[PDB]
Order: structure tokens, then C-alpha cells, then sequence
């Protein structure tokens, strides 16, 4: 009879220790909560990358008896056993803050069992299998071997009661055979999306009718079956099934048949990113560079508002960033305002670096400001130099480069400030771009939201937006992301962490998380579920121009409110989750050991229902 | 920051009055960006720095190939092609012109047809050794001083 | 103070294209400075910083004092 207490915890997924989604990013910053909490007994397992482990990996000699802890000796023996069978792997550390341990498999030293695992998961799940899938080929290797190397856990093992979270499909074919082969661990799944939700949504309605299509038939016409069964037999085979959002759930009841037991929202350390003047002046410098020759609004008037993140055109919402700046514009010509709306873009496109005629701008202002300060800097030796002596300070040399430097700023006529800061490749078919020429927003003198879309990540060593991303997020005023399919939208999270009000969206994961947790704290959600998708515009129009007429005073009231709300995101408040999901496995597990424990019988439907 | 951190334990502690100084936090982290650190098997370090539009045909190149400069260990010249404009606030090479002239040690101006030659007379205006020839403008006029 | 917002009202010209630039508020301040150096009449700049406390008998200060610089 095993320890509910003290026990095991292995997380596995395809992103341990290679970034190639967004959950390496929810590992990583989580890993410091948890070996925290665990130590030496949590463990990480993955797929071994041939190409990068060496960047991210403390490579451990697993053999020498210093290795494991004397109670930790079966993982060690478990491991011993594995190579014997001819399994090879890279026992180490993961070099992030708090250096979790890490197992990962050679995918390569198991590639042989390739056909008679095909096979033999057929013939228990009914999971078909074509070979020129890897992901699936890689996913399956990776499933049977995980499977393996826990049954040899639990077999050797005998103290520690064993849970073990895996997270995606791709790590999910050892959830069937954990159940089949009745090992004895308790399961936890966890989807970050649905391949169904992903594919559905990529052409351009989801929210209403995802509960009345068939799934079997859809997953056909994508040739996804495969794939979607391995998501589906995850989803069921698992003790706690969960999901990463409330939104996320609602799309995995309906398509992968399954209610999630609890969510799991992705938290962040915090600490990692704990200013808004120091940064703003620079994003100033960027504006007088990109405006001049035409600078006639006050940037004491301005606001900046920016939206970031992949490039995803109608899934993170730039169709209606865009469209609603248009229809902020309108109204705040007619409305006849006093201030104005400079809007980024900042998404990641092919590109063929700055533009000649963006490059310019920035040089000329650069050496105008110089000018003056070598100027002034002269007139200041001049004045004092008489002063200190007692008993036009502007000399005909100055008046000359002055007067070189403001010529330099005239820009040819009817030419206006481009709306973007790089080469396209591919002006023309570019999605952004062409939307923005749909709504006319040019920047001419007579439009009120000015646009600039910025198709690099930023770095702070650039010769045009000197800022790194983290800088010019701080510089800004509001971030708008109406992100219409977004399992979590790490973007408007991390955004709100900075103390930078926000827009987000409820069919975002973090936006339906925020809204159980209203507008005063610097969070509006859009309804993108309920409104029509015009009337969804619209509502962001209202709240862009609410945010435009706050005076002074109002806006650094919500700054600071949002501010607080940054502590609501740690793992250390969001890692409670997972453990309310880690205990539920234990309580669904072993009902009678778990009892005795807690001294009665708690509920075991949800893990809000347990605790 | 790892050295700052440093400079507040030891400073925290001596102040305070009345052996790895490195905790592991420390450790970790100075670990990985020594790691990033490491290039591809073979893989030299490049001897240009940009993206050639005709990189086969690049007269430069192609004659740093034929002599087979290719910046390995062994080679106790390296070669860095470097082909734009220097400017300050360049993510590689974050000099002016000027800077970078300063910088070095050593012009080298072998011109063949060159009626003066501004570059390696500012060079030399900004007081960097140079070689010039006998058959630029300003080697010729250098030659009777 | 004083220059660097001639510097600021010179630059927001400048990149606002398309004579006195010390305004009388920057000119009150920079005369009360200079006059604030005047000393009274013939007092001469000090062959000494500090306060001797035996400045009769100094050999340093006395022999300065005899020699009249």
C-alpha cells in the first residue's frame, strides 16, 4: 500500500527541452513552483532533440550510486532496465531557473519497435497509423516508451504512489496502455487547444455551431483521423482530463467528447518581469523620425496602442484591430477630438528590412537633435563664460547647420509617413497591409489614429524602434488583441503583467479566465461569443474611444490598478490548480487510501468539487 | 548580474562583521549562455558577415576563397568582409566610420588608379598608420615628405 | 537649466517646420546669478581658504604679507 503523500510526479511532453510550441514556455516558467514542491522526485520526460539538447541540457551521469536518493533508487534501477533492453537516453538538468530533472528518450534507439507498436495500438484503441506522418510515428515511439519506462517504475517502486501529467496528443499515446496495461499510476491530460479547434477555425463560424458538427466526418475532411483519434483516446483514457482554459473546455466537451474535470490557466513568473516615462520618450524619438516633415499633432495628446503576437491574421484578431481604428478614426474626426491614436503592429512578417525612406527618417531627426545639443551645449559655454566674467547668442555658424538640419526634414510633396517600416516580401498579397489600404488609413494630417505596422520582433540594438519588446510594452498605453481562437494568448497576459491596460477577448483562454476575476482594473473583454461580429466591432470602438477621453487623472488610476493584478498571475497562486488536478488522480486513484488521509469521503467529479 | 549579486553578498557581509559565492541559481544560468555558445561541429566562423546577392560571383569572396582564408584555427590572419557602411547603431559592427578607423591599427590602401585617394588620407588624419602606394595621389604626394 | 530649454523650444521648432530665445522668466534668474558674484568694494579674492587659528602669527600667511601679494 503506497504513499498519497509523498509521491512521484512525472510530467511528460513533446516541448521539454526544445522550444517548438508554447508549452515549453508553460514548463519552463513553471518548473521553479514545482521542484520547489517535489525536489529530486519530479522528473520531466520528452522526446530527445538531437539538434539542440546540448544548449539546453546539464547532461548527468545517471549510474554513479550519488545519482538518486536511496528512496528514489527505483527511478534509477527503472532507468537501468531500460538500457538493458537497448532504450537510450539523456538523463540531465534543464538549464532554466530551478533546473528540474529531465529523461529524454532517444527517439532513435527505439525507432526498431516501429511496425509491432503501430500495430499492437491498433489493436487495442483502434488508432490508425500512416507512415508518412512522423509527428504520429514520433508520438507513438515516444508513447510506448514513456508507457515502459513507468510500468517499470511502478513495478519496482513500491513507497511512493505515482502521478503522471502529460500534456498535448503528442504525448498522449501513453495514456491508452497506461489504462490498458492497468500500471499503477494515476493519469493527468491536459490539451492546450484541439486539433479539431485549430483547423476548423484556419478559413475564416466556430463558436456557435462546434456543438452540433460530426466530429468523425470533419477530422475526415482534414485528414486529421489519425491524429484526432490519439486526442480523443488521451482524453478518456486519462484519470483527470483538463484543459488550459475555460473556453478550451467548452471546445473539448464537444469535440473530443469528454468534460474536462478543472482547467489549468498558464501562469507566469513574475518576478521575471518586475519606467512607463523613460520608455514612452523613446517610442517619441521613433514618432519624429517616422512623422517628420509632417509632425503636426502633440505628443502630450497621443496615446500609443499596439497589438503583438504570431501572425495570424484572423485568429488574433488584426482584421478587427484594424477595421475598429478605422471606425475609431471616424469618430473622433467628426467628434471634432484634440488628441491623437498612433496604432503598432507588431507581428512577424517576411520582410526585406527597413525601408530606405523609414531609415532616412530616423538619421535626419537623429542629426537634428544632434546639432541642437552642440548648439546649445555653445550657447551655454557663451552665456556662462560672460556671467562668470561680469563685469543673438546664436552665431552665424550654428544659424547655418541648424538650418541644414530642419531643410533635411521637408518631405517630398503629398508624400505621407509610411504605414510600414520594412520591405515586404509580398506587399501585395499581405493580409495586414491590404486590410489597412481597405479602411484608408494613410496618415494624412487630417486622420486622427495614425498606423505603423512593424513586421520584425523588436530588438533594442535596431536602428529604427530602439526598443526590445518588453521596453516598448512598458512605453505603451493600451494593447489591443481581439483574438478570435487563442487557447490561452499568453501576449495580452504577459501584457497585463507590465501594467499595461488591455483588450482582450472571451473566447481568448486568458480572456475568459479574466472574467471570472470590473473594466476600472485596466481589463475590458470584448464579447466575440455572443454579439455578432459587427456588433463585436463596434463594442471595441466603444472602449478604444472611452479609453482616448480619459483624462490624465483617470488613466493613471486604471495603470495602477491593472498593476495589481499582476500578483493574480504567478505560478504561485496558479500552480494551486495543478495541484487540485494532481490530487484528484490520487483521490480517483486510490478512493479507500485517500479517505483515510483526509478523515471522510470528498467528492471525486471535479477538482473544485474535491476541494 | 551575476557579479552584482556577487558585490551585495560580499559587501552585505563584510558590513555586517562580526567557498562558492555562486549560488546555484547562479550557476544554471551562467551555464546556458555558455552553451549557446557552441557552434556546429566545423562550422567556422563565417568570413562575411551579410547576405551576398550573387554570392558566387563576389569578386571579394571568390578571391578569399581561392586563397583559402576560411578563419580556421590554425590561420593566424582572419578574414571579416564587412560589405556596407559602418553605423553606430548596427546590431554587429556598432561603429561610424570614423570610431571603427580609430579603432584599429592598421590602414591598408594598395590602390592601383586612384588620382587621390580621401580614405587613406583621412586615415591618416585621424592618426592610424597606413599603407598606401606609390601611384595613389596621396601616397605620391606623402612620398615627397 | 537655462540652455537646455533653449535646446527644447529650438528642437520643437525645428521639427515642427513648417530674436530673443531667454524669456524674461530664464533672463530674472540668470541676473540675480550674476550679481549674486559682486563683492563689496575692494575686498580682494582671499590668499587664504580657511580659518587660521593663530592668523596673526603664521609664518606661511605673514611671509605672503610681507612680500604684498
Amino acid at each position: 500500500s503506497r504513499d498519497l503523500q509523498n509521491h512521484l510526479l512525472f510530467e511528460t511532453a513533446t516541448e521539454v527541452a526544445n522550444r517548438v510550441g508554447g508549452i515549453y514556455s508553460v514548463l519552463k516558467s513553471k518548473a521553479p513552483i514545482t521542484v520547489a514542491q517535489y525536489k529530486d522526485h519530479y522528473h520531466l520526460i520528452g522526446p530527445l532533440n538531437k539538434a539542440t539538447y546540448q544548449n539546453e541540457v546539464d547532461i548527468l551521469d545517471w549510474k554513479k550510486p550519488e545519482a538518486f536518493s536511496d528512496e528514489m533508487r527505483p527511478v534509477q534501477h527503472a532507468l537501468q532496465t531500460m538500457e538493458s533492453r537497448g532504450v537510450h537516453f539523456v538523463y540531465g538538468r534543464w538549464l532554466i531557473e530551478g533546473a528540474p530533472k529531465v529523461i529524454l528518450f532517444d527517439l532513435d534507439s527505439v525507432r526498431g519497435y516501429s511496425n509491432e507498436w503501430k500495430g499492437d495500438l491498433w489493436s487495442l484503441v483502434g488508432i490508425p497509423s500512416p507512415e508518412n506522418d512522423f509527428e504520429t510515428n514520433d508520438a507513438i515511439l515516444l508513447g510506448y516508451t514513456v508507457a515502459w519506462f513507468l510500468g517499470e517504475v511502478a513495478h519496482l517502486d513500491s513507497q511512493h504512489a505515482i502521478v503522471a501529467h502529460f500534456h498535448e496528443w503528442l504525448a498522449g499515446v501513453a495514456l491508452p496502455l497506461c489504462r490498458k496495461r492497468r500500471i499503477d499510476v494515476v493519469t493527468i491530460f491536459t490539451t492546450h487547444a484541439t486539433l479539431l479547434g485549430r483547423y476548423l477555425c484556419a478559413s475564416g463560424d466556430f463558436y456557435n455551431c462546434l456543438e452540433s458538427v460530426d466530429v468523425d466526418h470533419e477530422a475526415g475532411r482534414f485528414g486529421i483521423y489519425h491524429r484526432y483519434c490519439i486526442e480523443r483516446a488521451a482524453a478518456h483514457s486519462a484519470d483527470v482530463f483538463t484543459t488550459v482554459s475555460q473556453i478550451t473546455a467548452f471546445e473539448a466537451e464537444h469535440l473530443l467528447k469528454r468534460k474536462p474535470d478543472g482547467i489549468l490557466p498558464n501562469g507566469l513568473n513574475v518576478i521575471k518581469f518586475q519606467l512607463h516615462a523613460l520608455k514612452k520618450e523613446k517610442i517619441n524619438d521613433f514618432v519624429r523620425g517616422h512623422f517628420h516633415g509632417c509632425f503636426d499633432f502633440d505628443l502630450d495628446n497621443t496615446l500609443y496602442f499596439f497589438i503583438a503576437g504570431r501572425y495570424e491574421y484572423k485568429n488574433k484578431g488584426a482584421d478587427m484591430f484594424i477595421e475598429a481604428l478605422a471606425r475609431l478614426n471616424y469618430r473622433l474626426k467628426v467628434s471634432g477630438s484634440k488628441k491623437t491614436v498612433v496604432a503598432f503592429i507588431v507581428m512577424p512578417a517576411k520582410n526585406n528590412s527597413f525601408t530606405v525612406e523609414a531609415l532616412k527618417g530616423q538619421a535626419e531627426v537623429r542629426a537634428l537633435e544632434n546639432t541642437v545639443h552642440e548648439v546649445t551645449t555653445s550657447i551655454g559655454k557663451r552665456i556662462f563664460d560672460h556671467a562668470i566674467r561680469y563685469p543673438e547668442l546664436l552665431k552665424s555658424s550654428d544659424k547655418v547647420m541648424l538650418k541644414r538640419r530642419i531643410l533635411a526634414l521637408r518631405r517630398p510633396e503629398g508624400q505621407l509617413p509610411p504605414i510600414v517600416t520594412h520591405n515586404m516580401v509580398d506587399d501585395a498579397n499581405d493580409l495586414i497591409l491590404n486590410k489597412i489600404r481597405q479602411v484608408q488609413l494613410f496618415n494624412s494630417p487630417s486622420d486622427r489614429v495614425k498606423m505603423i505596422f512593424h513586421p520584425e520582433f523588436l530588438n533594442a540594438n535596431n536602428p529604427i524602434l530602439g526598443l526590445d519588446y518588453d521596453e516598448f510594452v512598458r512605453g505603451c498605453h493600451l494593447g489591443v488583441f481581439p483574438s478570435y481562437y487563442e487557447p490561452w494568448g499568453y501576449t495580452p497576459a504577459e501584457c497585463t503583467v507590465m501594467g499595461v491596460p488591455s483588450i482582450t477577448t472571451n473566447v481568448s483562454g486568458f480572456g475568459s479566465y479574466m472574467e471570472d476575476l470590473a473594466k476600472d482594473y485596466g481589463i475590458y473583454i470584448v464579447d466575440r461569443r455572443f454579439k455578432a461580429p459587427d456588433e463585436s466591432v463596434e463594442q471595441l470602438v466603444d472602449y478604444m474611444e472611452e479609453f482616448v477621453k480619459k483624462t490624465a487623472a483617470q488613466a493613471i488610476n486604471q495603470r495602477n490598478r491593472t498593476e495589481r493584478l499582476s500578483d493574480l498571475l504567478d505560478w504561485k497562486r496558479m500552480g494551486l490548480e495543478y495541484v487540485k488536478a494532481r490530487q484528484l488522480a490520487l483521490r480517483r486513484g486510490y478512493p479507500d487510501q485517500f479517505r483515510e488521509l483526509v478523515g471522510e469521503e470528498l467528492n471525486d467529479s471535479n477538482m473544485d468539487a474535491l476541494a | 548580474e551575476v557579479t552584482t549579486s556577487i558585490g551585495k553578498r560580499i559587501f552585505d557581509h563584510a558590513i555586517r562583521y562580526p567557498g562558492e559565492l555562486l549560488k546555484s541559481s547562479d550557476k544554471v544560468m551562467l551555464k546556458r549562455r555558455i552553451l549557446a555558445l557552441r557552434r556546429p561541429e566545423g562550422q567556422l566562423p563565417p568570413i562575411v558577415t551579410h547576405n551576398m546577392v550573387d554570392d558566387a560571383n563576389d569578386l571579394i569572396l571568390n578571391k578569399i576563397r581561392q586563397v583559402q582564408l576560411f578563419n580556421s584555427p590554425s590561420d593566424r590572419v582572419k578574414m571579416i568582409f564587412h560589405p556596407e557602411f559602418l553605423n553606430a547603431n548596427n546590431p554587429i559592427l556598432g561603429l561610424d566610420y570614423d570610431e571603427f578607423v580609430r579603432g584599429c591599427h592598421l590602414g591598408v590602401f594598395p590602390s592601383y588608379y586612384e588620382p587621390w585617394g580621401y580614405t587613406p588620407a583621412e586615415c591618416t588624419v585621424m592618426g592610424v598608420p597606413s599603407i598606401t602606394t606609390n601611384v595613389s595621389g596621396f601616397g605620391s604626394y606623402m612620398e615627397d615628405l
